[PDB]
């Protein structure tokens, strides 16, 4: 068949999302976890298995302890995302990568050893005509459909900040913010012990970051909304645990977000991240200043939570010049557009003269990654 | 001409043993059926609205007399049954398909724009078994782009004037061409033209050809929908890239003349499900997006009704007898030239070359042979390898509708940006395509092509948006749902592959769901044509019009000129003088030319000739 | 047609100015800068162009690096300045030069290969009928309709100062000041 089609996997710390080039949706999204049995069974016709990967991981969870392998965009074990990509393509997508290109997705201000092991992981264990590295933000601009703007992009792995204007590139003026979600998760669970909720173990660890996707948002003014805190109303929400456990939270559930505009809450120094993406540009020359000010670009799956847009344009507003309209587009369904951007990446035929081929890889080794691409 | 006497005098000679008549060449493709057991194609070029398909029941007037004995002794080979006449209702078939697939063009107010492919169907001993139509390429483009001054399809126009509020109000169409955005250039009233009549007409001839009132309201109810898709209007919103639809009432209209929920028709084509291994969640689409479905699923919903209306006349066509081969007959339109030419002409000119392409490969193979059969052996190029650097151009992943289908895919593409890239890919290093240069005035065209015919300038403007024909799972999975039966019937796939593997991408799926251009289409649709005719011997029959006028005794030499270069004509002469064209025999030779050397030729004694 | 016309180009350093003969004010306007891409762009789809000349440098500037060819008088780099002409005569003119006679502007004290070279590309980079080069301070002597008069002219190139007297010229009485406006634009 006409160009064999191609894979496209983005494999931030949190969430594996993959499928096919040219489908404007995946066909696997599930969470990058490995979860090994600690505590050792006593039957006869069980499994056994050596581990639990994805949702099957997130199903039998309380007998497991479980692993991410990547750990602030850094892939701190390589078996566990072996078995990631292995479960990628033989269980839900069901293809040999021997038939595919595959363009995996790649943070900001990483290590060469993440590219350079990265490729020979896809040439070497699972066999590939040809592959591609690419940078999630500059993907996620291609998603939003845009030439120009200033990408700040947050997983549950590190908050990237990308500037870029009309194509190119500034490498000067790229920041990386070591906040991610997962870090956010880490505090939901130190401020829930202030009401006693004490969770512990990596199981009800997951129970909190699924609290942290739908029942947190961004106070849209932080000691206003703190106030109106000692009158206790909408400002608390009862929650279920698959226990039957109740939990109830009240200003606990939009301090953590908080935590993201003030990193003094976490207990770094490191600027907010309206701060950082300030830092951006006035890293930028002064002429394109003025576009990327009114074309900010929020992708990634920390960027998810109510009232960050609406914030963040306070911030900015309040902190540069008024003199031009500070506009941000934070559109919904933009967890996914990193990998929205690599699927139309990869469906472009000059892009397919662009591939890192196998051949290129026999002939000239690892390290050709940062001599063709970014 | 065509009375019984001269059909019974050609029968079973060569073409050079009776004067030069269409009746000779069905002769030898039916000679040559019998003789070597093998389906054969009656290839024949479209000149106007130049009576062809009259030409064709001439054709099958011929094939009628010579067919009336086979295997079942006294048969009835005179009168059949009671009437047991032809298929007359192949002139009834006519206005139907004439009606669908005919447009008013600037080359002429009847002008095909479908590949016609009649096959007539024989037993083994001869005899007509039945007959079925099929239809192949199709310019479903026209029903929502048009050039600056043709109509669409007459089908529309003659809607729009005939229906009296008797049908008019179950199709609510009343509007006139004003309302509807995909007519474009509005009413286009040709001076004098009723229309009306010729729907009256029309709708007799559907009921002649024995569908029912039902069918024939249901019909006309889809052929209102394929318009009634251009007054759906999308808003880009305020920040917010999705667009959304705030008038309903024609989305409603829509619904009333279809099957579907307006609620559930909103959500799936503003904001559809993609199928996510096995979750399905909702894909954003832009403003552009969504115009491009609707466009997609209009293009789409009438080629559908087409490929249904050429399955339903088959089904009233009746089979007395299984058939064991076939005569083919093509009738599409030729190679066109205008003065604009834009994306379809580009189109029409690909398949032209392709089906000439076949003509010269059938050229070449008869030329080898009779080479042979003189004891001469030599050795000499094909000459389908004239035109493979033509096609080839505009084919392939490296050609022209490649670099269209990149082009309407990449994030902010343009027309210039289309241009160029195809100038620093591939134009520098093709022979047979030109970038012209001049300024302004001297080449107001974007690009030239050289072919058979000679060179063809094309204007680029819209190519990309012409392109694009993506269409959206989810609400092509709404219209199977149809609680109307024609719809849903429609609807059923007809793209086979969710049998081939079962529900996965096994190979089975071309690119379906986003993508798909209308250039991919048209290429698939080509190429099962091509092997169609590739699997037959093909005859070929090439018409010329001498006037615009509608009388003889004059004969317009310009005319006759392009019509020769589109046709393939003066490529066949181009063709036949690489090789020998002049074949003579050696009695001949010697009988009409001694004359010229009475030194050289001695005695009576020199006999044997050679 | 008659006359054929003519073109008439001035490029004293930072301006273009570019028209027809027979018109009384220019049809192009616009800097004498070449703009080539320091920064290497990391897209698919862009361009790539070389480089930007007059207002589309003028436009993308925060991307490029700038040169003026043309540095007090003096063409420092030729194929910059054939872009330019290229440019006036292909995208903003619309003219093909061997339709026309073309005038071109040239400055008092000026080192002869500067029109010896000037002459040159003109006659066999874009073929022409026939040209002229013209000494700047004289033109716009005619333009003011004068006879007499001691001229100061003075752009983003140099100031030079010409006297005449009836028509004529007096070349031993011909001064060349090396300030331009550029001069005081790093001031």
């Amino acid at each position: 068949e006409d160009e064999t089609t191609a894979l496209v996997c983005d494999n931030g710390s949190g969430l594996v999302k993959a499928g096919f080039a040219g489908d404007d949706a995946p066909r696997a999204v599930f969470p990058s976890i490995v979860g090994r049995p600690r505590h050792q069974g006593v039957m006869v016709g069980m499994g056994q298995k050596d581990s639990y990967v994805g949702d099957e991981a997130q199903s039998k969870r309380g007998i497991l302890t479980l692993k991410y392998p990547i750990e602030h965009g850094i892939i701190t074990n390589w078996d566990d995302m072996e078995k990631i990509w292995h479960h990628t393509f033989y269980n839900e997508l069901r293809v040999a990568p021997e038939e595919h290109p595959t363009l995996l997705t790649e943070a900001p201000l990483n290590p060469k050893a993440n590219r350079e092991k990265m490729t020979q992981i896809m040439f070497e264990t699972f066999n590939v005509p040809a592959m591609y590295v690419a940078i999630q933000a500059v993907l996620s601009l291609y998603a939003s459909g845009r030439t120009t703007g200033i990408v700040l992009d947050s997983g549950d792995g590190v908050t990237h900040n990308v500037p870029i204007y009309e194509g190119y590139a500034l490498p000067h003026a790229i920041m990386r913010l070591d906040l991610a979600g997962r870090d956010l998760t880490d505090y939901l669970m130190k401020i829930l012990t202030e009401r006693g909720y004490s969770f512990v173990t990596t199981a009800e660890r997951e129970i909190v970051r699924d609290i942290k996707e739908k029942l947190c948002y961004v106070a849209l003014d932080f000691e206003n909304e703190m106030a109106t805190a000692a009158s206790s109303s909408s400002l608390e929400k009862s929650y279920e645990l698959p226990d039957g456990q109740v939990i109830t939270i009240g200003n606990e559930r939009f301090r953590c977000p908080e935590t993201l505009f003030q990193p003094s809450f976490i207990g770094m120094e490191s600027a907010g991240i309206h701060e950082t993406t300030y830092n951006s540009i006035m890293k930028c020359d002064i002429d394109i200043r003025k576009d990327l000010y009114a074309n900010n670009v929020m992708s990634g799956g920390t960027t998810m939570y109510p009232g960050i847009a609406d914030r963040m344009q306070k911030e900015i507003t309040a902190l540069a010049p008024s003199t031009m309209k500070i506009k941000i587009i934070a559109p919904p369904e933009r967890k996914y557009s990193v990998w929205i951007g690599g699927s139309i990446l990869a469906s472009l035929s000059t892009f397919q003269q662009m591939w890192i081929t196998k051949q290129e890889y026999d002939e000239a080794g690892p390290s050709i990654v940062h001599r063709k691409c970014f | 001409v065509y009375n019984p006497e001269v059909v019974a005098a050609y029968r079973g000679k060569k073409r050079q043993e009776a004067p030069p008549h269409i009746f000779s060449i069905s002769d030898n493709a039916y000679q040559f059926m019998l003789t070597d057991r093998e389906n054969q194609s009656i290839l024949i070029t479209g000149e106007s609205g130049a009576g062809k398909t009259v030409n064709t029941k001439r054709v099958i007037q011929y094939f009628a007399t010579i067919a009336v004995t086979g295997d079942k002794k006294k048969e009835e080979a005179t009168s059949g049954k009671m009437q047991g006449t032809l298929e007359d209702q192949i002139i009834s078939a006519n206005p139907l398909l004439e009606a669908f697939g005919n447009a008013k063009t600037v080359r002429n107010d009847n002008s095909s724009r479908f590949g016609k492919f009649i096959r007539i169907h024989f037993g083994a001993t001869g005899k007509l078994a039945s007959a079925d139509i099929e239809t192949y390429l199709l310019e479903k483009s026209r029903v929502t782009f048009q050039l600056k001054a043709e109509r669409s399809y007459h089908i529309f126009y003659q809607i729009m004037s005939n229906k009296k509020p008797e049908l008019i109000e179950m199709l609510l169409i009343t509007t006139n061409p004003y309302d509807f955005a995909y007519v474009s250039q509005g009413e286009i009233t040709v001076p004098s033209i009723d229309d009306q009549e010729e729907l009256m007409a029309t709708d007799t001839a559907v009921d002649i050809l024995g569908f029912s009132a039902d069918e024939k309201v249901a019909i006309y109810k889809l052929t209102g929908a394929v318009m009634h898709y251009g007054n759906m209007k999308f808003k880009q919103k305020q920040r917010e890239e999705q667009a959304e639809p705030d008038g309903t009432e024609v989305a409603d209209k829509a619904a009333y003349l279809t099957s579907l929920n307006s609620a559930d028709l909103l959500k799936a084509l503003c904001y559809p499900r993609v199928k996510v291994g096995n979750e399905y969640v909702t894909k954003g689409q832009t403003v552009q997006q969504v115009y491009n479905s609707v466009g997609a699923l209009a293009k789409s919903m009438y080629e559908k009704m087409f490929l249904w209306m050429v399955t339903r006349i088959n089904q009233q066509l009746d089979t007395k007898q299984p058939r064991q081969y076939f005569i083919g007959v093509l009738d599409i339109a030729g190679f066109e030239i205008f003065d604009f030419n834009t994306l379809e002409q580009l189109c029409i000119n690909f398949t032209n070359e392709k089906l000439q392409q076949f003509f010269n490969h059938h050229m070449f193979v008869l030329e080898q042979e009779e080479y042979k059969k003189e004891g001469i052996d030599w050795e000499f190029i094909d000459f389908g390898m004239d035109l493979a650097a033509c096609i080839e151009l505009i084919e392939k992943p490296m050609g022209i509708f490649s670099i269209l289908e990149e082009e309407c895919m990449f994030p902010k593409a343009t027309d210039t940006s289309f241009k160029n890239k195809l100038y620093e890919q591939h134009l520098g290093k093709s022979n047979n395509f030109q970038k012209p240069k001049p300024a302004k005035g001297k080449a107001e065209a974007h690009f030239s092509l050289v072919h058979y015919a000679g060179t063809v300038d094309y204007n680029i403007i819209g190519w990309l948006d012409k392109n694009k024909d993506p269409l959206n799972e989810t609400v092509v999975g709404l219209y199977q749902k149809s609680g109307l039966k024609t719809l849903a019937f429609l609807f059923s796939g007809g793209q086979a592959a969710e049998a081939e593997g079962g529900g996965g991408k096994k190979g089975g799926k071309k690119k379906g769901s986003s993508f798909q251009t209308v250039s991919a289409l048209f290429r698939e649709n080509l190429n099962k044509l091509m092997t169609n005719l590739k699997s037959t011997h093909p005859h070929f029959v090439r018409c010329l019009i001498p006037n615009e006028t509608k009388t003889p005794g004059a004969m317009e030499h310009e005319l006759v000129l392009h019509q020769l270069r589109c046709n393939g004509v003066l490529e066949g002469i181009r063709i036949c003088r690489k090789g020998f064209p002049s074949r003579i025999l050696y009695a001949d030779f010697k009988q009409r030319y001694k004359v010229l050397n009475a030194s050289a030729i001695p005695e009576g004694q020199f006999i044997d000739s050679k």
